[PDB]
C-alpha cells in the first residue's frame, strides 16, 4: 500500500 | 487512547461526507485534516474557537502538546515502512501575524513558517505551495490547491502532507477477475488478490459486519469492515451505526481472535479531492468560515481574517507487495462487495486514512 494526502486551509483577509 | 478526539472527529466527518457522497468511492486522511485544523484552531478565538474545539472533539487544555507527541510517534524512524507527516505555514510577505502564533505554531506543529506573495503573485504562490506538497508526497499529490483557490486576499495557507508506503507482512497472490457487486443492478469485474494466513478476524454484531486486520510489516495495519442489506452498496447500516465505542473495542482491544483465514480483496487505487467548508459548517464549525463573524485574532491582532476553504486530496494504491491446503471449513473474507477500510497507526491508535471502496 502506497497512500498520501495533502490538506490546505486558506485564510483570507477581510 | 491518546488519539480519541481525532478518531471521534474522523467518524463524524466520514458520516457527514457520506451525506454529500453516499455511494461512490471515498478516501481521506483524517489525521491530515485534524493536524491542519489544530493549527487553524490555535489562531481562533471567541465563538470561532469554541465551535472548533467542539467539532474537532477536544471537549470529549494541552491539545497542541498532544499533536506534537502524536506527530513524533507517527514520524518515528522504522525500517519497516515509509511514513511521514509534515506541516507547513505559507504567509503573505507583507502581513504581520502575532509573534506568539508564529512561535507556538512552529513549536507544536513544526510548520516552518514561510513568506510568499499572495498579494501580488497569488498564482505563483499557489504553484509553490502545490509543488511543496508534491515533494512531501513523493509525487502522489501534485496539485493540492485548485485554480482559483488562492488570490490577492489570501493571507495564510496552513498545510499538512502525509505519506505512507508499506508492504504487507504476508504478500498476496494476484489471481491470474471476479465480479464485484457494486449494487443490486450492477457487477463489475475486478482483479482479486488472495491470501491464506493466520490473521485477526471477528464479527461486529451491532454493525452486522466482518472485521479483518491485515498487518503491514511494522506497527501499521489495515482494518476492513465488510457487511454481510440494501439494494444499493450494502453499507447503509454500517455507515450510520458505526461509532468510536463500537469500532475501538474491535481494533484496539482484543475482541479479534487469530485464525487461518482465506482472504480475497481487490487490487485497487483511489484518488479523491474534497472541499470541506460545507461539511465542516454542517458539523458545527460555522463562525470560522463566516467572513463577518470569524475571530482569528490569535493569528493577527487586527482580527481581519476568516477561513475561506479547506482543500483535501488523498490517494491510495493497494496491491500484492509483501502450499497443498485444500480444505475450506474455516473463515473466508471475500471482499467482492462494498466495504470500509482504514489504515491505523497501532502505537498511537490514530487513524491515518479511512475509505469506502464501492466501485472498481
Amino acid at each position: 500500500t502506497e497512500a498520501a494526502a495533502g490538506d490546505g486551509g486558506v485564510m483570507t483577509g477581510r | 487512547d491518546l488519539c480519541v478526539a481525532n478518531t471521534l472527529f474522523a467518524l463524524n466527518l466520514f458520516k457527514h461526507l457520506a451525506k454529500a457522497s453516499p455511494t461512490q468511492n471515498l478516501f481521506l486522511s483524517p489525521w491530515s485534516i485534524s493536524s491542519t485544523m489544530a493549527m487553524v484552531y490555535m489562531g481562533s478565538r471567541g465563538s470561532t474557537e469554541d465551535q472548533m474545539a467542539s467539532v474537532l472533539q477536544f471537549n470529549e487544555d494541552k491539545i497542541h502538546s498532544s499533536f506534537r507527541s502524536l506527530s513524533s510517534a507517527i514520524n518515528a524512524s522504522t525500517g519497516n515502512y515509509l511514513l511521514e507527516s509534515v506541516n507547513k505555514l505559507f504567509g503573505e510577505k507583507s502581513a504581520s501575524f502575532r509573534e506568539e502564533y508564529i512561535r507556538l505554531c512552529q513549536k507544536y506543529y513544526s510548520s516552518e513558517p514561510q513568506a510568499v506573495d499572495f498579494l501580488e503573485c497569488a498564482e505563483e504562490a499557489r504553484k509553490k505551495i502545490n509543488s511543496w506538497v508534491k515533494t512531501q508526497t513523493k509525487g502522489k499529490i501534485p496539485n493540492l490547491l485548485p485554480e482559483g483557490s488562492v488570490d490577492g486576499d489570501t493571507r495564510m495557507v496552513l498545510v499538512n502532507a502525509v505519506y505512507f508506503k508499506g508492504k504487507w507482512k504476508t504478500p498476496f497472490e494476484k489471481k491470474l477477475l471476479f465480479p464485484f457487486r457494486v449494487n443490486s443492478a450492477q457487477r463489475t469485474p475486478v482483479q482479486m488478490m488472495y491470501l491464506r494466513e493466520k490473521l485477526n478476524i471477528g464479527y461486529i454484531e451491532d454493525l452486522k459486519a466482518q472485521i479483518l486486520e491485515l498487518p503491514y510489516a511494522g506497527d501499521v495495519s489495515m482494518f476492513l469492515l465488510l457487511p454481510d442489506a440494501d439494494v444499493s452498496t450494502g453499507l447503509e447500516l454500517l455507515e450510520s451505526e458505526i461509532t468510536y465505542d463500537k469500532l475501538n473495542k474491535w481494533t484496539s482491544k482484543d475482541k479479534m481472535a487469530e485464525d487461518e483465514v482465506e482472504v480475497y480483496i481487490p487490487q485497487f487505487k483511489l484518488e479523491e479531492h474534497y472541499e470541506l467548508r460545507s461539511i465542516l459548517r454542517s458539523m458545527g464549525m460555522e463562525d470560522a468560515f463566516n467572513k463577518g463573524r470569524a475571530n482569528f485574532s490569535g493569528m493577527s491582532e487586527r482580527n481581519d481574517l476568516f477561513l475561506s476553504e479547506v482543500f483535501h486530496q488523498a490517494m491510495v494504491d493497494v496491491n500484492e507487495e509483501g502450499t497443498g491446503r485444500t480444505g475450506h471449513g474455516g473463515p473466508q473474507f471475500v471482499a467482492d462487495h462494498p466495504f470500509l477500510f482504514l489504515i491505523m497507526h497501532k502505537i498511537t491508535n490514530c487513524i491515518l486514512f479511512f475509505g469506502r471502496f464501492s466501485s472498481p
